[PDB]
């Protein structure tokens, strides 16, 4: 039905501004009273400021206040989420809901990556299975990526084969400014003079799809 | 215009729960809540302090006042194990609690650890990890300590955690240690003991570079 449309993933530069779009493809707008949280890597829901049409004004919540500015113009029945002075803790997931209290209907979210690092394929590196990489008759493989930038970059082995104890693990941000992760798959001690592995990162901020291949 | 929520529980199937989420300042009934698990986006759950928002299974009851309010289920299933979040829709900025996140309660599983020594790509690239696993295990509250040459380390080491698995409910961690090519080939020993609410005795991990 009501649907929420909102603007293309960011990476500006610690200190650029952003304004974000949110448009709304349902019924009516006037009323809908949109309203704008964000979420920064696995934290609460925050936020930042709604507003209302018919009523043209908004406000804006505390620490955000003055670096801030939603809009919405009606005439288009789209809302705007203008964040300046970026910061390194202003990067995260931007949604803008509606609500026409309640909050119904939210937007697909928005990432902004705000760091002074730039765009970068990852490495990658195959975490060898050898002695201290077994017990019983499980050992375990993996492929460690590294130093990439922006989120995210997936990860599938023998090409989507290989489905069973496959552990993807969540990205991790570095003080250098690139995120890094790794995915092991504990398989069979046998099967390893047996069959083929290889993991298929892909990092597609960066047109990238890297193919390694992991061995004792 | 704060809201209070404990972070986490734990809890099994078809058990009774009530998160509690309470108010600095009266609110009356402008108490909201909502639902939502990784990925994923805000699905309303609750509002009016206690409506049910459409589409939503009758174990989910809101109820309370003032102040202080309260998230009820019923009975609990697969699906209900999300992270719950309380918002104050009162005043002119609506406030949102901490969160809390309900994980699926089972029997302690030991962790399986794995001490993968650096590449060579990555030695010969200029730096090197060293990469500790540790798989299915629960809870998922592992310590990871590094060590090197004997000495005890911090701040070099970065963690981190897979979201727990529908299948068999357990967790795995991957403590990654990066050092400088030089930094790194100036040291022997190279382990990472593991205490765990699973293990009586911490179990140690490691390889002595250069071999």
């Amino acid at each position: 039905q009501v649907q929420l449309l909102q603007s293309g993933a960011e990476v500006k530069k610690p200190g650029s501004s952003v304004k974000v779009s949110c448009k709304a493809s349902g019924g009516t707008f006037s009323s809908y009273a949109i309203s704008w949280v964000r979420q920064a890597p696995g934290q609460g829901l925050e936020w930042m400021g709604g507003i209302i049409p018919v009523f043209g004004s908004a406000n804006y919540a505390q620490k955000f206040q003055g670096r801030v500015t939603i809009t919405a113009d009606e005439a288009t029945s789209t809302t705007y989420m203008e964040l300046s002075s970026l910061r390194s803790e202003d990067t995260a997931v931007y949604f803008c809901a509606k609500g026409g209290h309640g909050m119904d209907v939210w937007g697909q979210g928005t990432t902004v990556t705000v760091a002074s690092a730039s765009t970068k394929g990852p490495s990658v590196f195959p975490l060898a299975p050898s002695s201290k990489s077994t017990s019983g008759g499980t050992a375990a493989l993996g492929c460690l990526v590294k130093d990439y930038f922006p989120e995210p970059v997936t990860v599938s082995w023998n090409s989507g084969a290989l489905t069973s104890g496959v552990h993807t693990f969540p990205a991790v941000l570095q003080s250098s400014g690139l995120y890094s992760l790794s995915s092991v798959v504990t398989v069979p001690s046998s099967s390893l003079g047996t069959q083929t592995y290889i993991c298929n990162v892909n990092h597609k901020p960066s047109n990238t799809k890297v193919d390694k291949k992991v061995e004792p | 215009i704060q809201m209070t929520q404990s972070p986490s529980l734990s809890a099994s199937v078809g058990d009774r729960v009530t998160i509690t989420c309470r108010a600095s300042q009266s609110i009356s009934s402008y108490l909201n809540w909502y639902q939502q698990k990784p990925g994923k986006v805000p699905k309303l759950l609750i509002y009016a302090a206690s409506s049910l928002q459409s589409g939503v299974p009758s174990r989910f009851s809101g109820s309370g006042s003032g102040t202080d309010f309260t998230l009820t289920i019923s009975s609990l299933q697969p699906e209900d194990f999300a992270t719950y979040y309380c918002q104050q829709s009162y005043s002119t900025s609506h406030t949102f609690g901490q969160g809390t996140k309900l994980e699926i309660k089972r029997t302690v599983a030991a962790p399986s650890v794995f001490i993968f020594p650096p590449s060579d790509e990555q030695l010969k690239s200029g730096t090197a990890s060293v990469v500790c696993l540790l798989n299915n295990f629960y809870p998922r509250e592992a310590k990871v300590q590094w060590k090197v040459d004997n000495a005890l380390q911090s701040g070099n080491s970065q963690e981190s955690v897979t979201e727990q698995d529908s299948k068999d409910s357990t967790y795995s961690l991957s403590s990654t240690l990066t050092l400088s090519k030089a930094d790194y080939e100036k040291h022997k020993v190279y382990a990472c003991e593991v205490t765990h609410q699973g293990l009586s005795s911490p179990v140690t991990k490691s390889f002595n570079r250069g071999e």
